[PDB]
RNA sequence: AAGAACCUUACCAAAUCUUGACAUCCUUUGACAACUCUAGAGAUAGAGCCUUCCCCUUCGGGGGACAAAGUGACAGGUGGUGCAUGGUUGUCGUCAGCUCGUGUCGUGAGAUGUUGGGUUAAGUCCCGCAACGAGCGCAACCCUUAAGCUUAGUUGCCAUCAUUAAGUUGGGCACUCUAAGUUGACUGCCGGUGACAAACCGGAGGAAGGUGGGGAUGACGUCAAAUCAUCAUGCCCCUUAUGAUUUGGGCUACACACGUGCUACAAUGGACAAUACAAAGGGCAGCGAAACCGCGAGGUCAAGCAAAUCCCAUAAAGUUGUUCUCAGUUCGGAUUGUAGUCUGCAACUCGACUACAUGAAGCUGGAAUCGCUAGUAAUCGUAGAUCAGCAUGCUACGGUGAAUACGUUC
């Protein structure tokens, strides 16, 4: 959703990729109201690749995180990173009953 | 508003003093943002610096909710996806 | 730009009001008193340097 | 009927220990002198930020003290008058003279 | 927070102002003329390693004293500077000043002198941990019970900056009756802007 | 952590309709709140001439359970409700299921309400019901 | 006669009172309170030093009030009386003091502050 | 950004320019120009015209300062790098912890102290404890407020007086109130309890009794947090320009979403008419007083004033009677256009405000979710900055005045 990049100009290949590959994680659960992601360049002088995202929750939010050379594999970062997240947040939780008196 | 009454730029007026007495000139750049309608400037016709450039315009009658501080609407298509 | 909006101030004007007061020793134009003609963080920068009462603080 | 005067310091007993040598002077060759009558002692404030840039909540306050200080003596001499413009210091009143 | 010099609080309680002048809403010229005094003592500054000074002001006209620590250099001799300066001030000042020098001892002792002391001397490509650690040893020396000496910028000349504090004794900050002294300086080698921190306690 | 004493009501030197007025008194004007409160009194000491203290305390008594339940997953409990508590209760139930009534004037349902529960009738002493419903229906699973 | 005097102060709301003993009756500042404080009619309450304290009465009444409106106007009203009462004798400190009287709750409206806004609330969040 | 028409505004346009818009160094040297004319969009120039060595000159110089020019450095860069930085700030969080010196034990990194019990707002305090002492930090410590005594009585007050429409006149400083120094609240004192001690509950007094109210204050470090666009500055780059003056646009456009907040969805209500209570600040050609004009905006002159004096000013909610009698309503006033006031030369894109009419959804909001432990929440107004003009914002002031706190399950 939010996206503010800063030292380019974003493009659209990357926007159907991106929020595609993200919207394949229904499985659990999606809920997408909000997705704010973050970026910039900076010089090292190998100069950067910065790849940083929210991806907020149900009463709670998050942070993934990532610096690469490249953002097809920085990226596949963005998102198996949140996966094991959401997935997790789901297990929990607690049921195992058991009568009481 | 204005406080009785109405006023203009008066380096326009030295203008059109100048080209009204003869078969009247119908060609003008020029700047026309403190100056508003009196019918000494017609005979003349209108092109105003629109914030860009000058645009002209054929003077006409019903010339009554309006003056020549702008008649080109400068956002400039539109700036908008929609028409009007 | 700055260097010559500096100029631009104090030099004359064609009447009134097209004339702006920003502070002296930073350029900072908005946000700024008419009393002292100084900015919102000039008063602070010079504020502990204590020469003027000028409290500091905290009783209203 | 007297002197009056008006002092104002931004050190609160300058006011008083002047105040009170000065009405020595006042009281050496007279006397009919009317004390320290306290005004109220108005302020002001600058609400400035505790910021370069944003953060705008995260503020703070300096603000100042205007005091007044209101005193007199009546049956004049010319002495008394030098009472007055005799001393002065510490000069950080507004002093002003009047009747 | 974060933190913040305590002689913004510990003044208009229990310290001096660093000017006066008496009352009224001409402040601006007042004012601003006396900061180019202020800015026109770096003739001094730059030749006397002084400390400061806080003015006051007469009816029609003005009393100074600047709280110096080489009082014969800022003397001149015979007082061959005193009344050319005298002039030159009231000359840039465009008003009548009245010079009274006031020297400053135990020696070199408060935030002024000591900190653009050390940046000075660190500025000469001086093993700067060994300087302070001199200061130090000469600050414990003169009598005062906690000193606390940091600076910062890219130090040796060389990649990002980080900043390195040698603290000592009892100096507290959150009490409110101090009567002590901080600074901070400027001066630069090679890499930007290379700033210390001085601390002290007296009674 | 204690409660907020009336001192009395210095109408019928009551307490009770104090505490009833400050849940009646809208942005604190008492002045409006005891208006329409004093309304209430003529009005209601008209039809079926009688007291208030009679309607009041009759009907705040019929509408006013003895249990209520609560949840602790979410265990709903039956437990002998405690007395002020039990009050604002009666109080709040009563204003509460008052002005839905579609009524336009200030008074008439609210008259309308207390001389309802006065004859054990009212969707308060309703609630009153189904609260000791839940409750001895609430006694098998958390009892 | 003898006039006792207590003197009170709540909510910018000094209670110069003039009690006098006699019949009890009210002049808020040259007219009585009845019609003035709005609406009202709470004034047996502020009877209060007689309800309770040399029950019932009375003595009279002068009273030199201004500032703040009716409330703390109307409990200076209190304070005055019974501290000017605990001057005509103390005799009674054990049922006016069991009801306090002389307790000046100093509550008040404390200072504005970052946030506060047209009513005091903080403010509501960013939110998803 | 505490006030985007111009300005600010840099972005866009063009008229122009280049030791320049702007400064320092070297010179001819000169006091630097007022007002007009020509054209111009202004910049400006042609200019006229009058700027015209003023401090001290013994004849010359010196010298504030020049007229533009010459002079080569130069100047400048909203041009970038908050990751090259300093400085400053939010942050967990006002969370209470974080450290050392000495001595020990450990092969060794390290631990010890900082742990055990109890207790506290908390490394608070105490008992014990190869440990002992300090450093930071908590509290006090500074402010402001409730109770108080004393000093000083106006422009403040009348308790005794007559006097005035009137605290106005004469009188008084008694009293509120007034700004400076004074105690009082420190578990201080009593009872119980407790490892007696630390310490908990209650009592007494007291105005305040449990770190009195609130603020000031943010330990070590985390966020390569924000900042070169506060300011300065390391490196790079421009320099007939990324630098500059000048006029005009525009930073405010809206198929869209979001966030933010302000306002109605009404009979406790709406509208009418009479009436009372606040605090706090500002004020010189600035606060504008009556009287006058008008539907109002506003304007006529000017009373008074560097202020506990004169003005902003009048308070609002409330209350008082009337009526409205549940509507898309006497709710709603968005909207659109008609007509006036004030501002600055200047209200088109783009200032509000004044009477006319028009009178939309909206009849309390789904899922969702946020603040708050009492003068709170909730609610009515006042004034200060910014200010030619401009606040549903912010700031400060007040006036009115609730439910809930079982228990820490979760």
């Amino acid at each position: 959703f939010e996206i503010h990049g800063d030292n380019l100009t974003i493009t659209d290949a990357i926007r159907n990729y991106i929020e595609e590959k993200i919207g394949k994680l229904e499985r659990y659960f999606n809920d997408v109201p909000n997705a704010v992601a973050h970026v910039k360049v900076k010089t090292y002088s190998n100069s950067a690749t910065k790849i940083e995202v929210t991806i907020p929750l149900k009463n709670v939010t998050l942070r993934a995180e990532e610096r690469n050379d490249d953002l097809y594999a920085g990226i596949d970062l963005i998102n198996n990173k949140l996966e094991r997240q959401v997935r997790k947040y789901k297990t929990r939780i607690n049921r195992k009953s058991r009568d009481r008196g | 508003s204005i406080k009785k009454g109405p006023f203009v730029d008066e380096h326009l007026m030295k203008k059109v003093e100048a080209q009204e007495g003869s078969e009247k000139k119908q060609v003008i750049k020029t700047w026309s943002r403190r100056s508003t309608i009196f019918p000494n400037f017609i005979g003349h016709t209108f092109a105003v610096y629109d914030g860009r450039k000058h645009v002209p315009v054929y003077v006409t009658e019903d010339m009554v909710g309006h003056k020549l501080g702008e008649f080109a609407p400068t956002r400039t298509f539109k700036g908008h996806v929609a028409d009007d | 730009a700055k260097t010559s909006m500096v100029a631009k101030q104090q030099k004359k004007q064609k009447y009134a009001v097209r004339e702006y007061t920003r502070c002296e020793r930073c350029g900072r134009p908005h946000s700024v008193y008419r009393k002292f003609k100084l900015c919102r963080i000039c008063f602070r920068e010079l504020a502990y340097k204590g020469q003027i009462p000028g409290v500091r603080k905290a009783s209203w | 009927q007297k002197i009056r005067i008006r002092l104002k310091a931004y050190d609160h007993r300058v006011i008083d220990q002047s105040a009170e040598k000065i009405v020595e002077t006042a009281k050496r060759s007279g006397a009919d002198v009317s004390g320290p009558i306290p005004l109220p002692t108005e302020k002001s404030v600058y609400t400035i930020i505790r910021a370069v840039h944003m953060y705008k909540d995260s503020r703070e306050q300096f603000e100042q003290r205007t005091h007044k200080r209101l005193i007199d003596i009546v049956n004049p001499t010319p002495k008394t008058v030098d009472a007055l413009m005799g001393l002065n210091l510490p000069s950080g009143v507004d002093i002003e003279i009047k009747l | 927070g974060q933190k913040i010099n305590p002689i913004g609080l510990r003044v208009g309680i229990i310290r001096d102002w660093e000017a006066k002048w008496y009352a009224e809403k001409d402040f601006a010229s007042l004012l601003h003329e006396d900061l180019k005094i202020r800015k026109f003592i770096d003739n001094e500054l730059k030749e006397a390693s002084v400390s400061h000074v806080e003015i006051e002001r007469a009816a029609n006209r003005i009393n100074i004293a600047i709280h110096t620590g080489k009082p014969g250099m800022v003397i001149g001799k015979g007082g061959s500077e005193i009344e050319k300066l005298r002039n030159k001030l009231n000359a840039l000042t465009d008003k009548k000043v009245h010079i009274n020098v006031i020297e400053i001892k135990k020696v070199d002792l408060d935030a002024r002198l000591v900190a653009e002391n050390i940046a000075r001397q660190l500025e000469n490509r001086a093993s700067f941990r060994r300087v302070q650690k001199q200061a130090i040893t000469r600050a414990m020396k003169l009598g005062a019970k906690g000193i606390k000496t940091q600076v910062s910028g890219r130090l040796g000349g060389a990649d990002i900056a980080r900043a390195e504090q040698y603290s000592e004794g009892t100096v507290p900050l959150h009490t409110l009756r101090a009567d002590i002294d901080y600074a901070h300086a400027e001066a630069d080698t090679t890499y930007g802007k290379l700033g210390v921190k001085v601390w002290i306690y007296r009674g | 952590v204690p409660k907020r004493d009336v001192l009395p009501d210095p109408i019928h030197n009551s307490k009770l309709v104090t505490k009833l007025i400050n849940k009646i008194m809208l942005d604190g004007k008492r002045g409006t709140a005891q208006r329409i409160l004093y309304s209430a009194f003529d009005l209601v000491e008209q039809r079926s001439g009688r007291d208030a203290l009679e309607v009041f305390e009759e009907a705040i008594n019929n509408i006013m359970p003895v249990l209520e339940v609560k949840a602790r997953s979410n265990y709903q409990v039956p437990v002998e409700v405690r007395p002020e508590r039990r009050t604002t209760l009666g109080l709040r139930w009563l204003v509460n299921y008052a002005r839905l009534r579609g009524e336009k004037t200030m008074e008439d349902r609210l008259a309308n309400e207390i001389l309802d529960a006065a004859n054990n009738t009212g969707g308060a002493v309703k609630k009153r019901e189904d609260t000791h419903k839940m409750a001895e229906a609430n006694k098998a699973f958390a009892h | 006669q003898v006039e006792y005097r207590g003197t009170g102060r709540r909510k910018n709301s000094v209670a110069r009172v003039r009690l006098v003993p006699g019949e009890g009756n009210i002049t808020v500042n040259n007219r009585d309170v009845r019609e003035y404080l709005p609406f009202e009619s709470l004034i047996l309450d502020l009877n209060q030093p007689f309800d309770v304290t040399e029950t019932k009465g009375n003595y009279d009444v002068l009273v030199n009030v201004h500032g703040g409106g009716f409330t703390g106007q109307a409990q200076a009203i209190r304070h005055g009386i019974a501290r000017a009462l605990l001057e005509a004798d103390p005799e009674y400190r054990g049922s006016l003091k069991r009801a306090g009287l002389l307790t000046r709750d100093p509550r008040m409206k404390e200072r504005k502050k970052p946030g506060l806004k047209a009513a005091r609330r903080s403010p509501q969040f960013s939110k998803r």
